[PDB]
C-alpha cells in the first residue's frame, strides 16, 4: 500500500560523480600512470577524495606481445589454431561486458559476475577500512550485496577503458526489526449491501537503528536470508517508536495510526511468515488445508490467522495459496474487532490514507451535524 | 616460498662491451591479469636500490637505454648493451606477481683485467702491543687480480685454523685488489714459537714470508 | 526456536518479530579498469582460414570498441 | 485501478518447500543412488512427497575418464587441441545457468532454455501425472509455460548441481472468459471547472470457473493467444456472477457495480480488441484516421467507440494509437451516460473505491439534508 | 500520483501488423524473391506499406558452400580443426538472437548488439527517407533509439527466419520543455496533532510540442541526455498550456491546478535536477551537509530548497541522499505556503486528485452549512 | 470470426467476449540434476598454449563452481 | 550554462526550465532476415573427435532451429 | 532396431584362466546426458537373470571384482579374470541408451577339457513298444566332449530326413556330454526293413553301430 | 577503384564445343555477409545486357543450364558446356560486393573455322569525286578467317601514315570477315602521283594489288 511519500532519489549519484571527475585530460593518465607498474593502486582524483582502482585486465599486453607479432611476418603465418582460441577466451571478459552494458544504459543492476568477479570484490571488500563486523556481513553475502550494487560507465580514453562499481556500505547491522502485514477487517451483517470495511494502511517493514524507526512500505526493497533483512534507506520514512503502539491500542493518543476506509466486502488472504491472515466475507469458500490430511480448518466469515505448524496450503474460492515452511513459533492474540466500534451511517465509507483522528473527527463532525440540525427542530 | 637464482655471482666486465645476468624463478611468474611481475634493481654502494626494470621488460624512468629487460616463464635476463664506469655496482631481481615478493641472491659487476701477481708483505707485532699482552701478524697482499686468493699461515711449520681475519678492498682505479691478513696469538705463544709464515696462493705462484722474532 | 510471529485479531494484523537488521545507509565507491589497444587492421591479402577467423575475431574486439563508445 | 484486493502470496513457495526437504544429509544421496543407472527418477523425500527428478548432465564422466588422467601431474602434453574445445561444450550448459542464477537471486523467469531445454520440457510435460487435457494444452503452448514458470538454485552437495523447476499445472481450460476496458465518463459543461467525471473501475478479466467468476485486476498478469487467456490465480479475486450484470445495468439492486468520482476533465484513449474508445473532452482535438484516406471521423466531446474493421489510427491531441487489426464483430449499444442523471453541488466528487452504492447513500444523505434543512427553515 | 489516466495503447502495434501481414502463404517467396539477388531491398506488402527488409546473414549459403559439401563425402574426414570454430561463428550470431527471444516472448526491449549490430542500425539512419536533422539526430543516439525501440519475431517460413525491428521516429524536436517536481506541503503548527498537509499531484515532465503541453507524469518513461528528454507520446497527456500557470499562480481562474490534502504529517525529501527540497515536520532532522567542510545548515521544520553549488548531500532522519552535481542557475522565489490559507475543522483532509475549485467549493458548501445551520438558530 | 465486442455506452466500457480460459491454480515442482566432479587438484606445469588454455578453461570451471557454492 | 531551475515556496514545488525536447511521436517498421538451410542428418559412424563435434554444434543449431520455430 | 552381436557363443574355460566376451552394437550407445547404459547380465539355469555390470564400467553391489567390464563407441568387453566354477552362467549385453534396451544372443560359458570319443550304443525298440504300434531306435552317445556331434541314421542304407530327435544332457562333473538320437518309424515301416545302423561322427572317426531286426 | 581482367578478349569457339571466359579481380570480393557477389552479363550487337549468372552459381530465370559460374578468391569462370549459335555475343563479369561495381574489358565470342585467304581488289577514285576535289582509293579484302590482317598503302612506293580509314564487318554465315581500306587524299596529291599499291598480310601470304592513273 504505502509508497508515495517516500520522495525521490538519485540512485546512482555517486558513481555519476566519479565518471565525471573522470572526465578530465590528464584523469586518465593519473589512472594510467598509477596503475603502470601494478594491478591495484589508489588514486587521489582531482576533486581530492581518493578512489580504490583496479586493473583486471591487460588486453594491450596481450594484443601487442602475443598478437600483434604473429600477425605481422610479411607472411600471413599462424602456425597453431591455439592463438585464436586464447584470444577469444581474453577477448570473452571484454565481449560479455560490453554486451550487459549496451542493454542497460550503463547502469547495471545487479553487478554480474562478468563484469566483476566475486574474488576480486572479496578483494575490494576486504580492502576498505570498516569495521570487521561490516567486513564479514559483506563477506558472507557478496552476492546479497551484489543485487544492492550498481555499475556505471565512465570513460574510454587515451588506452584504458574504465568504469565506476557503486557498492553498499551498511551502517545499521543487527538491530530489532520485524514485519507487519495487514488485511481488510469488514463488517459481517447479513445484509448483502451497506457493509463497512476498515483496514491498516502501515504494511510493511520496521527497522529500529538510531533512536527512531526506518519504515520500509514496499515489500519488495528489502531482501531476506533467513534472520537477515537487507533495506535501501534511500526508499524509508523515518518515524517515533510509538508507531508501534499501533499493534496492541490503536485508539492511542501518543500516535496517529493511519488506515483506510471502505465499503468492498470482498474476500481475500495474506500469507505472512510464520502463518496466513484470511478475511473471509460474503459467501466466499475459505479453507486451510493439510498435504497429508486434507481440509483440516474452515474460516467463519472473519479476520482469521492460522499457524504454519499443521498447515500447508490455502485456498479462498478459487485462489490457491502456499503457506512459507519456515519455522518458528506463532502467537495469537484475542480481541474484538475494531470495527464493531463505530457505528453505520455515521462511518465515512472512502478514505484512503485518513487515521483513527481523522476517521474519528470526521465521525465527531458529523454526529455534530446531525445533532445539531435536529436540537433545532 | 619462491626461489630467485642469479647468475653469475661475480661479472667481471669490460667497458663498452655487453654484459648480462639472468635470473631464474623456482615457480611459474605470470600473474592472473595476464602480467608478469618481474623488477630489475641496482644498488650502489652505500646507497638504497634503484630499480631499472619493471615488469620484465618495461625500462623505468632516469635509466639509459643501455639496460634492457627480457624473459618468460621462470627464466629472465638483464642486459646492458655497452656497460659504462657508473654501470659498476651491485644488481638484484625481485618477483613480484606472488605476495610478498623474493630477491635473488645479487651480482656484483667488477672491471675485468689481465692477471697481476701480488706483491706480499710480512709485518711482525710491535713492541708497544707486545706490552699490551697481544701479538699481530699482518699479511699484506698489494695490487693483484683476480679477487681470488687463498692465505694460509704457519707458526713454526703449524697450519693455523681460526685466529686470522682477511680484509679485502674494493676495486680500485687499476682495476687491483688488496688484502689483509693478521694472525692473532697471545704474548705467551708468540714469544713459544720461533717461524711466523705467511703463505700466498693466487695466479701466480706459492709464495712464502717468514720470519723469527724467538 | 529464534523467530516469532504474533496476530493481533482486534486491527486484524502480525507482526514477525524474530528478524535482525541490515541497512544501507551509504554508497560504497570504486573503480575497474581494462587496459585496451588501438587497432590498425592489417591488410593481408591472404585469405587463410585461421587468419580470417583472427580478422573476424578482431573486427569483433574493434565493434566492441565502438560499442562501448556509447557513452552519455 | 483495481488489483489492490488481491492479497499477497509467495510465488516460490512450493519450491522454497522442496528446497528445504533437499537440504537432509542423506537425501542428496538418495537423489544419487536412484539416479545411479538411469537419467531420470522419481524419488520419494522423506516427507513422503514424491518429486520427479531428470539428470541432464554428467560433467564427472568427462572429467574424470578422458581429461583428468591425462593431467596428472607434470607431463601434461595435450595433442589434438580439439579436446579444449570439447570442454567448452560440455562446460557451456554449467556456465549459463550459474551466470543467470547469479544475477537473479536464484530465481529465474521464464526458465531460460540452457536451464532447461525444449527437448526436456516435452519429456517433462509428458510425464505428468495430469489430465491429458492438460497434456494438449502444455504442449500446445509451451513458451507461456516457460513464461508462468520459475527456476529456483537448492543444493550442490556431494557430487550433483541440483534446482528446482516450478511449473504451473492449469486446473481451469476452455471455459467462457471476458475482457473488460473502462473509461472515464464526463460532462460537457462550457465552465472549465464545475465539470463532473465518473468511471468504472472494475476493468480486466472476468473468466468463469467454478459456480462464480475469477477476476483478474490487471491486464498485465494475463497473457493471450488468440483464443485463450493465460492467467494467474493467486492475483485473482473470486465475485459472484453477478458483476456480469454491471455491463448492462449498473443500477441493479442483485450487485454494487465498483467505481470512482473525479473532476479529472482529461481527455484519453482506449484500446479495445476490436476497436477504440475515445474520451474527448474540453477543447481536445480528436480523430479516427485511416492509412489510405486519411482523417476519415470526427468525436464530438464525449464517451466514443469505432470499430477496427475501416479504422487503422486515432489521434487525441498529441497522443498516436494503433488500432487492433483484428477480425470479428463489433456490436454498438446505444444509451445513454449514466453522469446525465446526476445533479452537482449534491454530487461527492471525490470517491476512488466507491460503487452504485455507496455514491447513492452519500447523495440520499446530501438531499436528505437538503430537504430537511428547509422544512425547518 | 497521476499515471493512472493514460489510457492503454499498444506500443508494439505497428509490428504485430507487419508480422500479421507475414503471415500469408507466399509473402515469404516475395521477401524471398526481392532478396534473392541482394543484401537489402525494400518491399511493398500485400496491404500497400512498403518495410525496408534486410538480408543480414546467410546461413543457407554458409552451410551449402563450407559445412554441407565437407560434411558428405562418404569418409566423414575434416582434416581441419578450423571448419569447426568457423562455424560456431556463423552459427553464433542465430544462436545470441534465439536466447532473448526464447526468454521474452517475441518482445526484446532494448533491441541488442546481435539482435542489430551498430553498423546496420546506422545504415538504416542513412536511409530512412526523414529530415537531415532527423538523420543526424539518430546518428548522435543510437543507444537512446535503441531503448526506445523493439524487436519482433515473425514468422520461419519456407527457407528464411524474420523478424520485426520497430525502431522510433521523433516528429516533435527541439521544443521548449520543463521538468517540475513536487514535495508535500504540510502546517507546523505546535500541536502533535490537527495538522494539515497539502501536495501538488502534477508532477512530471512537461513539453511544448504543438499548441498544447505533453505530460507525462512518469519519470521513468523519460530518458534524458545531458539536453534531449526523449520520451513517448504514447503515455503522455494533452493539456491546454495554461497548465503552466499552477507553477506561478496556483489559484488562477484560467485552469484549476490539481491537488491532495492529507493528515499525514510526514517529512521527506525531492532530489530536483540543480538542488534538493526539504519537507521537514514534527522533531525530525533535517541536515543539508558537504562532504568537506560538514554540516553546513538545519532546516527550521517547513518547505525548504537548497542549491547544488554549496551542497553535496542531505540527510532527513535516517536517509541519505546524494545531490545531482549538475551546473546551471537555481532561482528561489519567496512566497507564503498555499496551506495557510485555509483553517482546520473545515479543511477536508482526505483528497487525493482534488483541485484548487473542487476543495474551495466543498469548503463554500461547508461554509453554507455553518452558516444556515445558525441563521436559523 | 469467433471473437465478439460489444461497448456500452451509458456506462463507456467495452466487453471482448470470444475469450477461453487457462488459469494456473497450482503449481508442479520437479528437480534438474547435473553430476559434477571436484578437481583438486592439477600441476599441470608449462605455459604452454594447449595447456595454458586448457588450464585456464579449467580455472574458469572451478570459477564457476565457487560462484555457485554461494545463493543461500 | 544552459540549464536553470527555480523553485517555487508558495506551492512548494521545482521547475527545471532548461531541457529540449524528442518525442517519439511516431514509428518506422523494419524487417530483419536471415537465410537458413535444412539440415537431414548424416548417418556417418565414424566417431572422430572432430566430427563428433561437428555433430553436437549441428545439434545445437536445429534445437535453435526448432526452439525458434516456437513463434509466439 | 538395435543389433546386439555377441563373440563367441559357446566359450569354453579353464579354472584359474581368463575369459572375455566381445559384444557389438549396431549403433553409437551414447546418451545425450554424456554416459554409455550398457549393462552386463549373469543368468544360471533354473535362476533370473542377475545385473553384474551397469555404465559399461561400474559393478553392482555384491558383484566380486574379478568381473570388469570396458569398451567404448559400438564395441564393449566383459573380462573374467579368474574364472571360478561359479561362473558357469550364461552372460547376457544389454544396451539400455535407446528405448527400451535390447538383448545379445547370449553365450554359455562351459569347461574346457581334453577331446574324449563318444562310447557309441544302439538300442532296438522294445516288444512291448511294437505292440503299442509304434516303434523307437535309440542311439547313445555317451561321456563326449567337445558338445559338437553328428548323428546319421540308415533304414537298409538310406538315410532318414526328420523322425528323428535329439538331446543334449548338460556337462557332467567329468566335463563330459552325452546325446540320445530317438528316431521313430511305424511298426509297419520298421518291419519292413532289415538293417538298422547309427552312424556317428565325432573328433574320433566314423563309427557305426548296426543291427538286423527282421 | 577494383580492377577485373577478363581472359581472352577474343574468344573462336566452335559450335558443340565448350568454352570458358576468366575474371579476376584486384582485390578480394567476399562480402561482409558471407556472399560473393560477381554476375554475369550478356550483351548481343544493339542490345542491353541482360544478366546471366548472379552470386558467382546461381544462374538467373531464363537462362541456358549450359552457363554456368564458379569460382573464389580473386578468380572466377563462365563455362558453356555446349556452345550454340545464339551463344555468339559479347560477354562481361561484374563483382557487386564493393559499391557501385566495375566491369571487365569484355570479350567478344566468335565462331571458329578454317583459314581463309582474301580475295583482294582495288579501286580507284572516280573522275565525279576528282570533280568533287578529292581523291579516294579503295582496297577491298573479301571473304577471309581469321580477323586479324594488315593493310598498308603506298603511293608511288611511299607508305603512307594517316589518311586511310579501315572497317571490318561482323562474322558471316561462311564465318568469314571483310574489309574496306580507303586511302584519302587531295585532287592535287592525288594527280602528283603515279603508282598506288594497296598490300595485304594474312595467313595467306603478302599480297599487293596496284594501279597506275597518272
Amino acid at each position: 500500500f504505502l509508497g508515495f511519500l517516500l520522495g525521490v532519489g538519485s540512485a546512482i549519484a555517486s558513481g555519476v560523480a566519479v565518471c565525471k571527475v573522470l572526465h578530465l585530460e590528464g584523469e586518465v593518465n593519473k589512472i594510467k600512470s598509477a596503475l603502470l607498474s601494478t594491478n591495484k593502486a589508489v588514486v587521489s582524483l582531482s576533486n581530492g577524495v581518493s578512489v580504490l582502482t583496479f586493473k583486471v585486465l591487460d588486453l594491450k599486453n596481450y594484443i601487442d606481445k602475443q598478437l600483434l607479432p604473429i600477425l605481422n611476418k610479411q607472411s600471413c603465418s599462424i602456425s597453431n589454431i591455439e592463438t585464436v582460441i586464447e584470444f577469444q577466451q581474453k577477448n570473452n571478459r571484454l565481449l560479455e561486458i560490453t554486451r550487459e552494458f549496451s542493454v542497460n544504459a550503463g547502469v547495471t543492476t545487479p553487478v554480474s559476475t562478468y563484469m566483476l568477479t566475486n574474488s576480486e570484490l572479496l578483494s575490494l571488500i576486504n580492502d576498505m577500512p570498516i569495521t570487521n563486523d561490516q567486513k564479514k556481513l559483506m563477506s558472507n553475502n557478496v552476492q546479497i550485496v551484489r543485487q544492492q550494487s550498481y555499475s556505471i560507465m565512465c570513460i574510454i580514453k587515451e588506452e584504458v577503458l574504465a568504469y565506476v562499481v557503486q557498492l553498499p556500505l551498511y551502517g545499521v547491522i543487527d538491530t530489532p526489526c520485524w514485519k507487519l502485514h495487514t488485511s481488510p477487517l469488514c463488517t459481517t451483517n447479513t445484509k448483502e449491501g451497506s457493509n463497512i470495511c476498515l483496514t491498516r494502511t502501515d504494511r510493511g517493514w520496521y527497522c529500529d537503528n538510531a533512536g527512531s524507526v526506518s519504515f520500509f512500505p514496499q515489500a519488495e526493497t528489502c531482501k531476506v536470508q533467513s534472520n537477515r533483512v537487507f533495506c535501501d534507506t534511500m526508499n524509508s520514512l523515518t518515524l517515533p517508536s510509538e508507531v508501534n503502539l499501533c499493534n496492541v491500542d490503536i485508539f492511542n493518543p501518543k500516535y496517529d495510526c493511519k488506515i483506510m476506509t471502505s465499503k468492498t466486502d470482498v474476500s481475500s488472504s495474506v500469507i505472512t511468515s510464520l502463518g496466513a491472515i484470511v478475511s473471509c466475507y460474503g459467501k466466499t469458500k475459505c479453507t486451510a488445508s493439510n498435504k497429508n490430511r486434507g481440509i483440516i480448518k474452515t474460516f467463519s466469515n472473519g479476520c482469521d490467522y492460522v499457524s504454519n505448524k499443521g498447515v500447508d496450503t490455502v485456498s479462498v474460492g478459487n485462489t490457491l495459496y502456499y503457506v512459507n515452511k519456515q519455522e518458528g513459533k506463532s502467537l495469537y492474540v484475542k480481541g474484538e474487532p475494531i470495527i464493531n466500534f463505530y457505528d453505520p451511517l455515521v462511518f465515512p465509507s472512502d478514505e484512503f490514507d485518513a487515521s483513527i483522528s481523522q476517521v474519528n473527527e470526521k465521525i465527531n463532525q458529523s454526529l455534530a451535524f446531525i445533532r445539531k440540525s435536529d436540537e433545532l427542530l | 616460498v619462491k626461489g630467485m637464482t642469479q647468475s653469475p655471482l661475480f661479472l667481471p666486465v669490460t667497458l663498452g662491451q655487453p654484459a648480462s645476468i639472468s635470473c631464474r624463478s623456482s615457480q611459474s611468474l605470470v600473474h592472473s591479469d595476464g602480467n608478469i611481475y618481474l623488477s630489475w634493481f641496482q644498488q650502489r654502494p652505500g646507497q638504497s636500490p634503484r630499480r631499472l626494470i619493471y615488469k620484465v621488460f618495461d625500462r623505468d624512468s632516469g635509466v639509459p637505454d643501455r639496460f634492457s629487460g627480457s624473459g618468460s616463464g621462470t627464466d629472465f635476463t638483464l642486459k646492458i648493451s655497452r656497460v659504462e664506469a657508473e654501470d659498476v655496482a651491485h644488481y638484484y631481481c625481485m618477483q613480484a606477481t606472488h605476495w610478498p615478493g623474493t630477491f635473488g641472491g645479487g651480482t656484483k659487476l667488477t672491471v675485468l683485467r689481465t692477471v697481476a701477481a701480488p706483491s706480499v708483505f710480512l709485518f711482525p707485532p710491535s713492541s708497544e702491543e707486545l706490552q699490551a699482552n697481544k701479538a699481530t701478524l699482518v699479511c699484506l697482499i698489494s695490487d693483484f687480480y683476480p679477487g681470488a686468493v687463498t692465505v694460509a699461515w704457519k707458526a713454526d711449520s703449524s697450519p693455523s685454523k681460526a685466529g686470522v681475519e682477511t680484509t679485502t678492498p674494493s676495486k680500485q682505479s687499476n682495476n687491483k685488489y688488496s688484502l689483509s691478513s693478521v694472525l692473532s696469538l697471545t704474548p705467551e705463544q708468540w714469544k713459544s714459537h720461533r717461524s711466523y709464515s705467511c703463505q700466498v696462493t693466487h695466479e701466480g705462484s706459492t709464495v712464502e714470508k717468514t720470519f723469527a722474532p724467538t | 526456536q529464534n523467530i516469532t510471529e504474533e496476530f493481533y485479531q482486534s486491527t486484524c494484523s502480525a507482526v514477525s518479530k524474530g528478524y535482525l537488521s541490515a541497512l544501507r545507509t551509504g554508497w560504497y565507491t570504486s573503480v575497474i579498469t581494462i587496459e585496451l589497444s588501438n587497432i590498425k587492421e592489417n591488410k593481408c591479402n591472404g585469405t587463410d582460414a585461421k587468419v580470417k577467423l583472427i580478422k573476424q575475431e578482431l573486427d569483433k574486439y574493434k565493434n566492441a570498441v565502438t560499442e562501448l563508445q556509447l557513452l552519455m
